[PDB]
């Protein structure tokens, strides 16, 4: 054999994750998508309270 | 070897840690109990007076 010309070696492969951040769907992330609508109900419900 | 090497449990639970999981209703539905129950509170003292 001649002299090794290019080295090399074990690596790892991945998925190579992006930046995949979606838009108005991650504001209504951190509490729920359901929980709202109860807030909103509460909060006409102490409107017609009030009233 | 035969304990620790052969087994199927990962002793490590420091990497990869808990991912973005949203705030339950159980921390919330006590909240609008309270809340239910000054509204009829409040509705009956004022029917009351």
């Amino acid at each position: 054999f001649s002299k090794p010309f290019m080295s090399l070696g074990i690596s790892i492969m991945i998925k190579k994750p992006q930046k995949s951040k979606p838009g108005v769907f991650s504001f209504l992330d951190p509490l729920a998508y359901e929980i709202w609508m109860c807030i909103v109900f509460a909060y006409i419900g102490v409107s017609v309270v009030l009233f | 070897k035969w304990w620790y090497d052969k087994g199927e449990c990962g002793a490590k639970d420091s990497g990869s840690k808990e991912k973005t999981s949203a705030l339950s209703l159980s921390n919330v539905a006590g909240v609008f109990y309270i809340l239910v129950g000054g509204l009829g509170l409040a509705m009956l003292v004022a029917l009351i007076e």
